[PDB]
């Protein structure tokens, strides 16, 4: 449970608000948008980028949550140091990609 | 026990009756159609019959295959009515706009029928003795240059009798424009391809999400922007 | 690697008549797992009659045939209530005095 | 040092159209039909490891 049967937090962190079925309600404070979360838990090479096609029929703005499995490199031997990858986003837009 | 009243159980056990009369009601107030009354016979004075001072049209009409069912219904009983004079076809010409009108049929015994229906009265002239049903036309089975058949429901029990009954939608209001979820009060905006017009009777909503924002009632959308659009 | 992506429509709805809840769990207060939600909730404050008491489901004395709202278990009542409620019920067809 | 990582791993998926939306009848303890769901990564760690240009 969040809360125990004394009202200890079990829990620390979550927030659920709830809603009734009231015809007249608020939207529930701390949710501004709809979104929408599609996890494709995929990774990018050289010569083969992705392509996705959106497609939807009402979004608005598009997050991507990218990243890197590790960022370790190590030169001769031992001191491990930052390795700085880079990554690209293109929208198809007419022609080809900007 | 039906709610027929005492004078019409002596009159159903009675050893010799006068003729049942069925009076049909084809009231399409629900779908862009109007009420007509019709009756398959006339009055002894040769003119359409009076029940509750109204007149039933003469016109040929028929129901068969009607049942009260502990279980369903199992049967769907068809009314058909005579289409010589077009009547039929000039009605709907699509048998779209006929689905979903109801039907109410009367069974009353010509001893309680108005004294305006006989050439001597009637002392036993009762407004008040009569067996109704209702009935939903649901699709027009067959139409041809004499009759067209259609085929009745029982109110709660048709095809879109579903329970938990809201459906939800991505990109879909199903609340009815200007109705009460829908809340919008407001001076008349577009029409349903979202072209703006400043028209009362040319706007409507188109219940897309653009449609909704038109009328900037995107509070109320009764859709569910962002679920999934593919059904699985 | 790309983890996931967002399709966000900006609108503040309400979803006026539906009984929603949602979270908002935070990361790192807790584990990398699924967040299972699961809401031991009650039910739908449906239109028993007046004179009922339904905390002890108890009648005071002749209904008069009125009706109030209250949450209730009655299933007779939830009969009620799916037959003639006008929003998801059969209320648009069929109708109160019809039953 | 410091946390490992904690990046919500699978989400239960969206209700798709045409769904119907249930009715609860009294009591009951249910699941969950996700109608909005939005994960929104910050930055907890420190400095500009991060650029973005455009
Ligand atoms: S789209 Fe929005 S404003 Fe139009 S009818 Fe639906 S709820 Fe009302």
């Amino acid at each position: 449970p969040v809360l125990d049967t004394e009202g200890n937090t079990n829990i620390s962190g979550v927030t659920v608000v709830f809603r009734a079925g009231e015809q007249e309600q608020t939207p529930p404070e701390g949710f501004e948008s709809s979104g929408s979360e599609t996890v494709l838990g995929t990774e990018v090479k050289y010569d083969t980028p992705i392509t996705r096609t959106i497609t939807s029929a009402n979004i608005d703005r598009l997050r991507f949550t990218f990243g890197v499995q590790a960022l370790v490199e190590t030169t001769s031997k031992g001191d491990r140091n930052p390795s700085e990858v880079r990554l690209l986003v293109q929208i198809q837009r007419n022609g080809g990609w900007v | 026990m039906q709610d027929i009243r005492q004078e019409t159980l002596n009159e159903c056990t009675r050893a010799e009756q006068s003729a049942s009369v069925v009076l049909w009601e084809i009231d399409l107030t629900e779908v862009g159609g109007e009420r007509y009354f019709f009756c398959n016979e006339q009055n002894e004075k040769g003119e359409p019959v009076t029940w509750q001072g109204r007149q039933y049209q003469p016109y040929p009409i028929q129901g068969s295959g009607f049942e009260l069912n502990g279980k369903g219904t199992s049967t769907r009983p068809t009314l058909t009515v005579s289409n010589l004079y077009g009547m039929v076809t000039g009605m709907a010409e699509d048998m779209q706009s006929l689905v979903g009108g109801t039907v109410v049929r009367r069974k009353v015994y010509a001893r309680f029928l108005d004294a305006v229906n006989f050439v001597n009265g009637n002392s036993y002239a009762d407004p008040e003795q009569e067996v109704i049903s209702r009935w939903r036309i649901e699709q027009c089975s067959e139409l041809s240059a004499v009759s067209a058949s259609f085929v009745l429901s029982t109110p709660t029990e048709t095809d879109g009798a579903v329970f938990p009954g809201r459906i939800m939608l991505a990109n879909t209001c199903t609340w009815t424009y200007r109705g009460d979820e829908c809340g919008y009060s407001g001076p008349a905006v577009a029409d349903e391809y979202d072209q703006p017009t400043s028209d009362i009777t040319k706007d409507k909503c188109s219940k897309c999400l653009s449609g909704c924002k038109f009328r900037n009632n995107v509070g109320n959308f009764g859709g569910f922007l962002s679920i999934n659009k593919l059904s699985q | 690697l790309w983890s996931s992506y967002t399709e966000i429509i900006d609108v503040k709805q309400c979803y006026p008549n539906t009984a929603l809840v949602g979270v908002q769990v935070d990361s790192e207060q807790f584990g990398s797992q699924q967040v299972s939600r699961n809401y031991h909730l009650r039910g739908r404050i449906l239109q028993v009659p007046s004179n009922y008491n339904p905390q002890t489901r108890q009648y005071s004395g002749i209904w008069d045939g009125t009706f109030k709202p209250a949450y209730s278990n009655n299933m007779a009542w939830c009969l009620w209530d799916m037959l003639t409620h006008p929003r998801y019920g059969m209320g648009k067809r069929l109708g109160a005095a019809d039953v | 040092n410091g946390k490992q990582n904690t990046y919500f791993s699978s989400l239960d998926n969206m209700v798709a159209q045409g769904n119907v939306l249930p009715v609860l009848y009294g009591e009951m303890r249910v699941g969950s039909r996700v109608v909005s769901q939005e994960i929104s990564t910050a930055d907890e760690g420190d400095g500009g490891q991060v650029v973005v240009i455009g």
